[PDB]
DNA sequence: CACAGTGGTAGTAGGC
DNA sequence: CACAGTGGTAGT
DNA sequence: CAGGATAGGGCTAC
DNA sequence: CAGGATAGGGCTAC
DNA sequence: ACTACCACTGTGCGGTAGCCCTATCCTG
DNA sequence: GCCTACTACCACTGTGCGGTAGCCCTATCCTG
């Protein structure tokens, strides 16, 4: 809705597609920097401080017991609750996929210079696989919080992976991994509703259900207008997860999801297909067992954006959307950036 | 008549003749003589197949993990299935590469005759199938100023990355000793640095670089753990492979070996020493670092299994904050060592002109004035003009005793004159060692005295030039002084293992992109790679040395 | 069954083969075939002697004033005795030139075959010694980025100046008709722009430029006053010379024609009009500026006989504050016209993306954002990469209705769409004229309607681009709109008379400096000049065209 | 004596070797600018303003009655008494040599906008051939006055000028043209003492006489250490001229001559050889009929200077010397400049 | 101690 | 309407 | 008002 | 304190 | 074996990142 | 005696590496 071109001159080159913002008590934090962490910010996590619509990436630091995680681009970022961000998968700047989980909590807040605890979490049980473009989102069944990890892109399995098609990605087997974090375990669930691998799909967990929206399936190269609803029921014993392919789903990929109000998210941006990006921001108003994908007032998209073949971003967290578009000339102006404040 | 298509192709590529200009010449000759002396372009293009990868049948025992056994694979998209989907990372790069398997195979089969000649010259049966250890000089360099073309395709940078490989030393195990059936006589020749991947990317763009090269690194690791059965000279010969990644400049080494930039307090890609420690010790550093150690150290940095601050953690890993992407050898880029050491001598001259040994502080523009003095004089006496960024020829006309004489003409203190003359005398008693392709056979006692001359260089640096080397030292001085003897006793040479060859290959990449390639993004890299592979064909080079 | 030295030289040259590469090829063919198919380098040089100036005996029956009658001089020093004494003006320049008379003789005797062929095609006896009027396009250009070389020699700038000449048309006066026995079909070809002086100076360095060229200009002025008896085909033919200095970029024209820089109130190297008057009238301007008029006007400036203030004096001499030292033709560099006009259309596209017809008060950064929008789009649609400085190729890809159709996708006003599409339709109905080598043949209907199309273009700049063109106008718009019809009535063509040849020859200058010349300040210009002369030798281009004939 | 490295701004490119400074106003004016006068300064003349070792070339202007003379390199510059400046010859930026004389007077001083009546004095009689490196200098004999134009390079005569040696210069026949600016009449005089054509010589004009001093003979390529004294007498008849080669001369060329104090000059710089420029200054003390070329203390020439093959300059007029040296040549700064005061 | 040129002499090998 | 390529590929 | 960012320059590599 | 420099940006060519 | 086609080239044309350390600056 | 062919020699190249100049008009900024 409220579009405003952001300015950043220093550390701009670090904002690459696949970056993942994390809202920690209003303080927005960049992650997924371009390249490996430089000694300016050896962590790769930055304060995403937009003042007067000028963006400053302030080098953040980590805890001592922290795991200095790699800059993961296109990982699965959720908020477990503490308010620690789960980060699964992602492309290590070596174009390696991370099987690791990274629970980035905030350990200490001083100067508004926040120290992080990027605790590595290993996944006992059914480790999903090294993947990216996937979704992780915590459901809350019976007071038990459990990450729901739905597939994204992964490199071909090392058995089928060839160097002539090394970086060839396949949408992971569409499975719903129940990542337990108090148990560090993951449990895959082959849902018959999810048989077309997805990636770069916006995912919305409200209480116990994860609305998987849009996405892209390489097995089809289409962005299916699907709205899978993965309802998770966690009894004390073996869990349960049931998907229901609801209608009204939108065909969008790489979309950004920001919660404007409680149970009212905005799926802005993304892609309807390759050379046609979703320039129509959508509203997703949720309920206990319902979901409505409206079509918000298409923002005053700048010509730079309307004509930007590629466009990426992440949910700053409050109601805002950081949104970058390649504006390169070939050069610390590769990506012209914008903030879309919704409500 | 009398000119086979392979010979015509050798004439074409080695003479840098474009297919268009070669066709002009061929049709002109066919019209003037009537005879078809030169073979037509199609015959050349068919001869290329024999020389390009994807022609000779080979196998790997064990078969290469994650590598297509298909021997029909020549030039492939370096993207390597990398999705250019808008949803994915915006790969903006034209990458074309030979499959490392096929590239090694074509490079060997191209040296088939050379290998047989050398195993005959080594008093061996040239029908030996015994395992040949093929020591390969992996070489990668970013180029820059690679003007991108209008037209279809990505918005590639005006930069290139050329992963090459020079087959440096084929040695077969004839019982006990590793008899050397072939040694690249000119290892830093552009005629020998076989191109393997030309990507229109930036080596500083680690994401793209890695997406393009990790196929090559995967092939390289597979080949390390395998043995290439290859039908050479009618006999199936087995080639073990030793990939020595050395033609990477220190910037690129650090990028790919997970290290901090060259400006990092952690100063070497070989030792875990701080720039300060390196300015204090300056000569006594083992070669600590390695791709395996750097991998363990990135794993430490990431997992932080000791729950350390970023500073003490960095110290624990000694600058390895990034994951080593390439298994480079902890060596020295003799080329860029000359460059950097000569740039440091150039600044040293600037300072001596400024008497900074007497005037620690000095105006920035007064330093520019010293630099201009040095420039005007080097132009007057050494005749070598001022250059924006130091190049090797400048570093050679400058790392000269007559150059230091000329500079001394700009210094009133004859004590500084002798300090500089001694510094250069030592640097030139040392430079043969890390520039010689075989210092044991080109500068043996300059090497035996290398530890001593380096100790003396360090003494002169921390005593007579301590205004420049107190708590700081150039990384290439540290390498020159501390690690060169170790690298000699390990690799046998340093100059042989330099990026010099792949940089000359950058020259030829420019030449081929401008004059021997389809000027379309879709095909520039494919054609440049094809032609730069043929240029490096020891077979075509043989044909071009037929006068001998 | 070997080749002749001259044809092997043609191969070496036109195939850009260096003498080192050629020797590799020759020794390889000699050792492989066992027989000497290619002639060795020494034979090629002995052949070059024939094609290079200083071989063919010639005589100007009016002996050239201040030019040596010696017909043996070839690659002389361009300094031309310029005193490199330390007391003198520092000659920070390496210049190697052919003597313009020797060079013209070698160019003619090089196209001797073509001259006779065209006399025969015209059913004219190929023994006619009639006075051939040789219309030559003397073309000078500056080229920077000329990497200076280490080594002994003056501290030359990283900038060169190629004075070239293109024999454009040889017309013999057969009594009642000025039949053209030769006409350069590809006049802007690099195979025809014959190098005459390779100076390693800046064209902005008027002092050095003049020290180096005024000998060429004196030879030119002498040859303007003499007939060249030259024995070709066994007959002593006589050639009159009409030199036409059109291959000059307007910057260089103004430099050498005594005019203020391109930026100026005085806008044309052709008419004595002001940028304002040129943005108001925009078509009806007569070509007034001649070298003779510019000389008289510099003499007025220097002399200021009417005791006029600098302003009224400068408006009397109309910007001629400097003295002309080259007699360029009042003409249009079709190359740099297309480039400047495409740069102005690029700016127009920027401003239409910015709707400067509505918001004429942008701030330096939305202007940059419009430039970036245009960059991204032309890269997306027209596949045009964003280049720092408009080149001719970007220009001829940008001056297409395709490019306007693309750019209009960035303008939210179909009215401006119509304006831009009309502007480009007119510009493309006009460009064939001042780009064709013979518009009366390549685009006669565009030349007929050029006055009308240019009037329409000018009123479209005055109406729908009142911005960017109220009281201001690019010099090359003024030339395109006002003078082209007159330059065609006068010279029959404009693109034929462009610097495109000498510029394209800058590419060969670079190529030969890198790959066909001794890499020494003392020899680079000599060798490049030699090889770029051989490249432009039609004698050798014939051997390279024997596949056809 | 006081070598002060000078910074120039926005116009450093115009200061070229062969430039001439003229001291009217007590404020010095720069005339010979590189290339032709750009519309920034259509006149070529500039307000040479050294302020705190910074040089600000402020575009001057000419009067209406003025002649917008070309930027003349290595002309013959003298002050003449009004306080005009004679400028004979010089290399027009088209590398042509001026035959005209240009008399730069001064009028209409606006405290910022000094204007010059750069009249064009044309010569009738034994007009000196177009030349440069010569030395015009005003003598005052019997209350009358004349300009002693001597020497100078000139292009070979058009009767003998060939385009292969078009820019080849011959030291003009050694002749002392008495130039009557009173009427613009040049009277040449053959003096046997002047056997060799001199150029780039210093010329020190005391009353009635001109001390030619340390030029460069091109026929010999040598810088003779001669001290020819052209004693000019104007007894209202045929103006008599007697040259006298004096012992004490110095082998210099392209040297700058300042008049520090009256009857006393400083010869700074120049060249002793193409191999070696002259680092020693020379005090030239003048008596009404004598000359003593002492040797001042060699200023503390900056290594920038000591190691610059080429070096040029001009007498600002306050006993100081504006001398330039080739700088770091792509477009860093063409020359470095210094105001060596004495 | 990069190396493959870069071309034009200079000089040196052969043929007569 | 610059033009001479730029190399492969299809098509005579 | 000493501590925690920022800018900028020196320095390392390209 | 309105007039005369200066800086800087727009604009023209390269 | 040629030759066109292809969509483009160059000629137009004159230092960078990163590290780090220190000097600013900017606080609550 | 020549004439032709080969080759060294020279002293350097490039690959190492990422908008100018002018005019001129206006906004700044002196300026006593
Ligand atoms: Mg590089
Ligand atoms: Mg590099
Ligand atoms: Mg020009
Ligand atoms: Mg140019
Ligand atoms: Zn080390
Ligand atoms: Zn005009």
């Amino acid at each position: 809705m409220a579009l405003q071109m952001v300015t950043v001159g220093h550390n701009i080159a670090l904002i690459q597609p696949g970056f993942s913002l994390m809202n920690f008590d209003g303080q927005v934090f960049f992650f997924g920097q371009k390249g490996w962490p430089k000694r300016s910010c050896p962590t790769g996590v930055f304060h995403f401080d937009i003042k007067q619509n000028h963006l400053k990436l302030k080098p953040a630091i980590f805890s001592k017991d922290s795991c200095y995680l790699p800059p993961l681009r296109y990982p699965a970022t959720c908020s477990y609750k503490k308010h620690q961000y789960i980060i699964h998968g992602g492309k290590t700047p070596n174009n390696e996929l991370s099987d690791k989980i990274y629970i980035m909590s905030v350990a200490c807040k001083n100067n508004k210079k926040v120290t992080f605890r990027c605790t590595e979490k290993d996944l006992v049980g059914d480790v999903p696989e090294p993947r990216y473009g996937h979704s992780i989102d915590v459901v809350y069944s019976r007071g038990k919080s459990m990450g729901v990890l739905f597939g994204g892109r992964s490199y071909m399995p090392s058995t089928q992976r060839t160097t002539e098609k090394w970086n060839s990605v396949a949408d992971c087997l569409p499975h719903v991994f129940l990542i337990d974090f108090e148990f560090g375990c993951a449990t895959s669930y082959i849902l018959p509703e999810l048989q077309d691998g997805l990636s770069f799909h916006v995912s919305i967990a409200r209480n116990d259900t994860v609305y998987i929206l849009g996405g892209h399936s390489l097995a089809s190269n289409i962005r299916p207008a699907n709205l899978y609803r993965i309802r998770v029921d966690l009894p004390l014993g073996t869990p349960a997860v049931n998907c229901t392919v609801l209608p009204g789903g939108i065909s969008v990929s790489s979309a950004i999801l920001t919660q404007t109000n409680n149970d009212e998210f905005v799926i802005v941006g993304g892609y309807q297909l390759e050379n046609q990006k979703r320039m129509v921001c959508s509203l997703v108003s949720l309920g206990d067992n319902t979901i409505e994908i409206s079509e918000m007032e298409t923002p005053d998209w700048t010509s730079d954006i309307k004509h930007s073949k590629i466009w990426f971003g992440s949910n700053m967290g409050n109601g805002t959307i950081f949104l970058g578009i390649p504006g390169d000339n070939k050069m610390s102006e590769a990506f012209y950036f914008y903030t879309l404040r919704c409500s | 008549s009398g000119l086979q298509p392979a010979v015509c192709l050798a004439i074409r590529v080695n003479t840098f003749l474009s297919c268009s200009q070669y066709h002009k010449m061929y049709r002109t000759v066919k019209a003037i003589t009537g005879r078809q002396i030169f073979q037509p372009l199609h015959a050349l293009r068919n001869a290329e197949k024999v020389l390009l990868p994807g022609y000779h049948p080979f196998e790997w025992q064990p078969p290469l993990k994650n590598v297509s056994s298909r021997t029909d694979v020549g030039i492939i998209d370096g993207l390597s299935g990398l999705a250019s989907s808008v949803d994915e990372y915006p790969v903006d790069t034209i990458a074309k590469r030979f499959r490392y398997d096929s590239a090694l195979v074509s490079a060997l089969m191209d040296m088939e005759e050379d290998i047989l000649e050398g195993m005959r010259s080594q008093d061996l049966d040239d029908y030996l199938n015994g395992p040949f250890t093929v020591v390969v000089k992996e070489s990668c360099d970013g180029m820059g100023d690679v003007s991108e073309k209008h037209g279809s395709g990505p918005a590639v940078p005006e930069k290139a990355v050329r992963f090459s490989f020079t087959v440096m030393r084929i040695t077969i195990e004839h019982g006990s000793q590793n008899v050397k059936v072939f040694e690249e006589p000119k290892p830093n020749s552009v005629l020998c640095c076989k191109p393997l991947c030309l990507m229109l990317a930036d080596e500083s763009d680690h994401e793209t670089l890695t997406a393009i090269l990790s196929p090559l690194i995967a092939e390289r690791e597979a080949m390390k753990s395998s043995e290439l059965t290859l039908e050479m000279g009618g006999i199936p010969r087995t080639f073990k492979f030793i990939f020595r990644g050395t033609g990477y400049d220190e910037k690129l080494v650090r990028e790919v070996e997970g290290l901090e930039a060259s400006g990092s307090v952690y100063i070497c890609t070989l030792c875990d020493t701080t720039r300060l420690e390196a300015s204090q010790n300056l000569v006594f550093h083992s070669i600590t670092r390695s791709h395996a150690e750097n991998l363990q150290r990135y794993e430490v940095w990431r997992s932080n299994p000791y729950h350390e601050s970023v500073e003490e953690l960095r110290d624990r890993v000694k600058g390895v904050s990034a994951k080593p992407f390439i298994e480079t050898v902890p060596s020295i880029d003799a080329l860029h060592c000359d460059i950097g050491n000569a740039a440091e001598f150039y600044k040293i001259f600037q300072l001596e002109i400024g008497e900074v040994y007497k005037h620690p502080n000095a105006s920035k523009e007064e330093r520019k004035r010293w630099q201009a003095t040095l420039d005007k004089h080097l132009r007057k006496r050494m005749n070598l003009k001022p250059i924006m960024m130091m190049n090797g020829n400048f570093a050679r006309k400058l790392m000269t005793q007559e150059t230091v004489d000329a500079v001394c003409e700009l210094i009133p203190s004859e004590e500084r004159h002798e300090a500089l003359r001694e510094l250069m005398d030592l640097y030139l008693k040392m430079k043969p060692v890390w520039r010689s392709s075989c210092p044991a056979k080109e500068c043996p006692e300059s090497l035996c005295q290398y530890s001593f001359n380096s100790q003396r260089f360090a003494e002169l640096l921390s005593t007579k030039f301590k205004y420049r080397y107190e708590g700081k030292i150039t990384n290439y001085f540290h390498k020159t002084l501390a690690h060169v003897p170790e690298i000699i006793e390990r690799d046998g040479s340093i100059g042989a293992w330099a990026s010099e060859g792949n940089e000359s290959g950058n020259k030829l990449f420019r030449r081929f992109r401008k004059m021997n390639a389809r000027q379309s993004k879709c095909y520039e890299m494919e054609d440049v790679l094809k032609h730069h592979w043929l240029y490096t064909s020891k077979y075509l080079q043989k044909f071009m040395n037929a006068h001998n």
